[PDB]
């Protein structure tokens, strides 16, 4: 039954405060160390601190002490992690996790929350612009696609021909541009013989801005 | 289901024995069984030497795990709660009969520690609290010294009338012995000087040395009397064997 | 203090796989192993060097001594393709350190990329910015080098790359490289070219076009 349920996704601006939470279930919450672990985009795992909910005893990682505050509310079986003033470099996935530990012999996490995605950036919500990538043979293969540029925050989703075209599709992970906006591409390889009779429409959806775009990709 | 006929018995540290199957089961592995404190622990291993991991479940639902070093020179006996992960108790025993046993609380902190030396003497720390204090007890051949542990030191105490003898043990672990007399008569008050270089406490009465108490590296105590003028020691030094005799030496 | 050595490892369903973790000093039995899949939380596999967590399959095994530890998977299954992390603990004061991670990926025969290049769209140019896109499609292994040349001059600092996860059906990767220029800079040059290197190509493959057509 052991279950750690974290609070939902956050998009904040630098200098704002933030407190995220984690609620446990299926065990005696006040009797186990519980802790927080950071995973920055594309990187590994870093421990932040642990707390014992029974009496709010705290052990922080050096290199995070004085940067964040960990607290607990035993009465609702929730542990919190809080920043007074976030920085863009706090953009990361944050995990809550139960901690098994004994004296100096062992310390590890046996159950993990699902994760809280925290985005911190000066950017404001912006829907993407979609640009075609047009195909340029006879019995050969052509490539076409759509470039989905300059949106915030993540994610967008891309289908082709309203979901009827799946074979050969590659939608790339988004990239953060120096401007601070995300960009991605989605591509398909198709038989040259279908061009000019089979139509190709990319469908782009960006929920945070309520933007839906369908772009026909035509040859030459 | 291992018998004299189908297995071999292997002696282990901690006065234990493992039976090891002579024939591998399917999985190509040897079965192991070992009895400790009324439970039959079972496991499997690729070796047939007697090394490996064996486990069981107690009547209170605790999970027990015994690890035997590949050398048969060190066993580790652990007791967990139902979850198989939260530690209740761990004991490490070597071929030389030395061992260390500990108990832990909810937070993983040590709440009891038993240290057993090769000779058989023990240091016993019970009721350890978060502030680092608890009851203390050193078990020697022929007597037991009782006292207290504190974050600064372990202190064991022997009382005979007005005279209290304290054996201190720092966190580093070198012994220091003091004596204090409640008797306020200058003619009969016992005082003591401690020489660390020789682990000897010299007792004085009426500005004349009377006895030397040597606290030896073998965890024994010896006593030797000065002559009646308090200048040179006399004859042979006796090894203490009973609590009574330490009390006589303080009279 | 904790170095995870294989870093990337290629194997097939049914293979024997070994991942190693070397500690800078002895750590006794204070070592644990986790698995993580993209988008998902880590999962505990092994703790106390060799102890198997409830509900993890028996094909997982851990071992080690002072500073060398190994995680073994008897017979790889498809749900086992993932990233694995070792993790150590020290006690005075409390400290937890994770390894750098080992990605275990599906082994297949080397596949050269097919390369396509896309000029900026006329619609994008009205916006003031130009993006040139180079696609490397369906190659293996994942390592590849893309280089942009503009009037035969090698570029640096104005491109960004993205790569897919390994494909579920054919086990290949795809990669996009995007060269970002202002429109006025783009309209100053003629030949735009991306040059691709990969183990499956005996010599670099260039795809190019002349601004205009
Ligand atoms: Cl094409
Ligand atoms: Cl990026
Ligand atoms: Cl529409
Ligand atoms: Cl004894
Ligand atoms: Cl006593
Ligand atoms: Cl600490
Ligand atoms: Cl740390």
């Amino acid at each position: 039954e052991v279950q750690l349920v974290q609070s939902g996704e956050e998009v904040k601006k630098p200098g704002e405060s933030l407190k995220i939470s984690c609620k446990g279930s299926g065990y005696k919450f006040s009797s186990y160390w519980i802790g927080w672990v950071r995973q920055m985009p594309g990187k590994g795992l870093e421990w932040m601190g642990i707390i014992f909910p029974g009496d709010s005893d705290k052990r922080y990682s050096p290199s995070f002490q004085g940067q964040v505050t960990i607290s607990a509310d035993k009465s609702i079986s929730t542990v919190y992690l809080q920043w007074s003033s976030l920085k863009a470099s706090d953009t990361a996935m944050y995990y809550c996790a139960r901690h098994i530990t004994t004296h100096t012999y062992r310390g590890f996490f046996d159950f993990w929350g699902q994760g809280t995605l925290v985005t911190v950036s000066s950017a404001s919500t912006k829907g993407p612009s979609v640009f075609p990538l047009a195909p340029s043979t006879s019995g050969g293969t052509a490539a076409l696609g759509c470039l989905v540029k300059d949106y915030f925050p993540e994610p967008v989703t891309v289908s082709w021909n309203s979901g009827a075209l799946t074979s050969g599709v590659h939608t790339f992970p988004a990239v953060l541009q120096s401007s601070g906006l995300y960009s991605l591409s989605s591509v398909v390889t198709v038989p040259s013989s279908s061009l000019g009779t089979q139509t190709y429409i990319c469908n782009v959806n960006h929920k945070p801005s309520n933007t839906k775009v369908d772009k026909r990709v035509e040859p030459k | 289901s291992l018998d004299e006929k189908n297995s071999v018995s292997v002696d282990l540290p901690g006065e234990m024995k493992v039976l090891v199957s002579k024939e591998k089961n399917k999985d190509g592995k040897y079965d192991l069984i070992a009895t400790v404190d009324k439970l039959e622990l079972k496991g499997t291993s690729d070796k047939n030497n007697g090394s490996g991991v064996l486990e069981g479940v107690k009547a209170d639902k605790s999970k027990v795990k015994l690890t035997i070093s590949d050398d048969l020179g060190q066993t580790t006996l652990e007791v967990f709660k139902e979850d198989g992960k939260t530690l209740v108790s761990k004991k490490v025993t070597s071929k030389d009969k030395s061992s260390t046993e500990e108990k832990f609380n909810e937070k993983g902190e040590v709440s009891e520690k038993i240290i057993t030396r090769a000779d058989g003497t023990r240091l016993e720390y019970t009721g350890i609290k978060s502030d680092g204090s608890g009851k203390a007890k050193e078990v020697l051949k022929g007597y037991v010294l009782e006292g207290t542990l504190t974050a600064e030191k372990t202190t064991l105490v022997v009382k005979e009338g007005t005279v209290t003898l304290s054996k201190n043990i720092s966190k580093s672990g070198e012994v220091s012995v003091e004596l204090n007399d409640t008797d306020s008569s200058a003619a009969t008050k016992k005082t003591a000087a401690w020489n660390s270089g020789t682990s000897t406490l010299t007792i004085t009465v009426n500005s004349k040395k009377t006895k030397d108490l040597v606290f030896t590296k073998e965890n024994t105590i010896t006593v030797q009397q000065y002559d009646s003028n308090g200048t040179k020691l006399e004859g042979s030094a006796v090894e203490i064997t009973k609590l009574d005799e330490i009390k006589n030496a303080l009279k | 203090q904790l170095t995870q050595s294989p870093s990337s490892l290629s194997a097939s369903v049914g293979d024997r796989v070994t991942i190693t973790c070397r500690a800078s000093q002895d750590i006794s039995s204070a070592l644990a192993w986790y698995q993580q899949k993209p988008g998902k939380a880590p999962k505990l596999l092994i703790y106390d060097v060799s102890s198997l967590e409830s509900g993890v399959p028996s094909r997982f095994s851990g071992s080690g001594s002072g500073t060398d530890f190994t995680l073994t998977i008897s017979s790889l299954q498809p749900e086992d393709f993932a990233t694995y992390y070792c993790q150590q603990f020290n006690g005075y004061p409390h400290r937890l350190t994770f390894g750098g991670g080992t990605k275990v990926e599906i082994k297949r025969t080397v596949a050269a990329p097919s390369v396509f290049i896309f000029p900026p769209s006329d619609e994008q140019l009205k916006s003031g910015t130009a993006s040139v896109v180079c696609l490397l499609n369906n190659f293996y292994p994942r390592e590849a080098k893309v280089q942009w040349k503009v009037d035969n001059a090698l570029q640096s600092g104005n491109s960004q790359e993205s790569v897919t996860e390994q494909d579920s059906k054919d086990s290949t990767y795809s990669l996009s490289s995007t060269l970002t220029l202002s429109k006025a800079d783009y309209e100053k040059h003629k030949v735009y070219a991306c040059e691709v290197t990969h183990q499956g190509l005996s010599s670099p493959v260039t795809k190019s076009f002349n601004r205009g057509e």
